[PDB]
C-alpha cells in the first residue's frame, strides 16, 4: 500500500530507478511503534510484516541518541517484537558511522552519511538483501549487444536470450505483457513488465493491479529477451510520503512520539532509501537500506 | 511462437510468492551507450 504507492514519487521517466517497498513498509512499521494519536495513525501499515529467512534476509535496528529517555516499556516492547534492543549511540561523535556500520556487519551500507546529520537523535533503519538464481539461468555465451529503444535515443545494452516456458499474458488500460521469471527457490520471483506506455503503468500499478496480474498469467512457451541490468537508486521519500498522508511525523508541533520518550522532542526529519539491484544471466542481486531521520 | 522483447523502458517487481510481498520494484528507461544509425 503506502511502500507500493511510493513508487510513483521516485519514478523517473529519464532514469533508472529501484526501490524497496519492503523495506519503506518495514521501517514504518517500527517507526509505528514508538508513536501515538494521529501521528501513529497516519502511518497507516501493516504492524507484522512477512519475514522469511531463505528468500531474503531482513534486518531492523534503531540507534537512539545516549540523551535521549526511553520510556522502558517502549524499549520492552521493541525488544520484544523484533529480536534486537535499541542501540544507545552519540550523534555528535566521529566514529558514530563507524559504531553503526561496525554494528550491521556482523548481521555495512555506508552510503548514509546523505542521512547523518548532527542533531539527529535517532536512525530507524530497514535492511532488505536478495541474492538469488534463475530457475532456468539464461546462457551467456547467447547474451548478444542489441539496441535499446528510448524515445528517440537508442542505447547500446548486453541483451540476453532464452526459450523457456513461463506464466504472460497481454492487458491494456495501454497494451503491454507481463511475464514471470521464478527464481530457483520459487517462493522469490520476477515479474517482468513490457508496456508501449511505461509511465501509464506507473500511474496504475497497485496491489489489485498486481494480485490481477498474477490471476489472469497463463503458462506458455516463451522467448525471453532481455537486458542485464546494474542499477543503484539514492531516493528521498520524505515528499511522497507526506503526499500519502504520513505528515504529523514531519512536524515538531504536531509530532506525537510519546509511547517512545517521554521527551516529546523526537521526530522524523528525513526518510532516504539505498536500493541497488543487479539481474544478469545467473539470477539476481537486490540490496535495499532506508533510513528514517 | 511467444516473444517477450524488453528493448524499450519497462518495469519489473521481485515479490514473494507465498504471501504475494513486494520486495524490489524498479523501471529501466535507458541503457549506458548511446547508439546511431544511418
Amino acid at each position: 500500500d503506502i511502500g507500493l504507492w511510493t513508487f510513483r514519487y521516485v519514478y523517473n521517466e529519464s532514469d533508472n530507478v529501484v526501490f524497496s517497498p519492503y523495506g519503506l513498509t518495514s521501517a514504518l512499521s517500527v517507526l509505528r511503534i514508538a508513536a501515538g494519536g494521529n501521528t501513529k495513525r497516519e502511518i497507516d501499515v501493516p504492524e507484522s510484516v512477512v519475514e522469511d529467512s531463505d528468500a531474503f534476509l531482513a534486518l531492523r535496528e534503531l540507534f537512539v541518541d545516549a540523551s535521549v529517555p526511553l520510556r522502558p516499556e517502549f524499549t520492552a516492547e521493541f525488544s520484544s517484537r523484533f529480536n534486537t534492543s535499541v542501540q544507545r549511540v552519540t550523534f555528535n561523535s566521529e566514529n558514530v558511522k563507524d559504531v553503526i556500520n561496525s554494528y550491521v556487519k556482523d548481521k555495512v551500507p555506508r552510503v548514509l552519511d546523505a542521512s547523518l546529520d548532527r542533531d539527529t537523535k535517532m536512525l530507524l533503519l530497514s535492511s532488505v538483501r536478495m541474492k538469488t538464481s534463475w530457475r532456468h539461468v539464461f546462457d551467456p555465451s547467447f547474451t548478444t549487444d542489441q539496441p535499446f529503444y528510448s524515445g528517440n535515443v537508442t542505447y547500446k545494452v548486453r541483451m540476453m536470450n532464452k526459450i523457456d516456458t513461463l506464466k504472460t499474458e497481454t492487458f491494456t488500460l495501454v497494451g503491454y505483457s507481463v511475464t514471470e521469471l521464478p527464481y530457483k527457490r520459487r517462493q522469490t520471483a520476477m515479474l517482468l513488465v513490457v508496456p508501449d506506455d511505461l509511465g501509464e503503468i506507473v500511474r496504475a500499478l497497485d496491489l489489485s493491479l498486481v494480485r490481477f496480474w498474477i490471476r489472469n498469467m497463463r503458462k506458455d512457451v516463451c522467448q525471453v529477451v532481455m537486458p542485464k541490468f546494474s542499477v543503484e537508486s539514492v531516493l528521498d521519500l520524505r515528499d511522497a510520503l507526506q503526499r500519502l498522508g504520513v505528515r504529523d511525523a514531519f512536524d515538531p508541533s504536531r509530532a506525537d512520539f510519546g509511547q517512545a520518550s517521554p521527551s516529546n522532542d523526537l521526530y522524523v526529519t528525513k526518510v532516504l532509501q539505498t536500493s541497488k539491484i543487479e539481474a544478469d544471466e545467473r539470477g539476481t542481486t537486490a540490496s535495499s537500506d532506508t533510513a528514517i531521520t | 511462437l511467444t516473444a517477450i522483447v524488453a528493448n524499450k523502458p519497462f518495469m519489473f517487481l521481485i515479490y514473494h510468492k507465498p504471501t504475494t510481498t513486494v520486495l524490489f520494484m524498479g523501471t529501466i528507461t535507458k541503457g549506458e551507450k548511446v547508439i546511431y544509425d544511418t
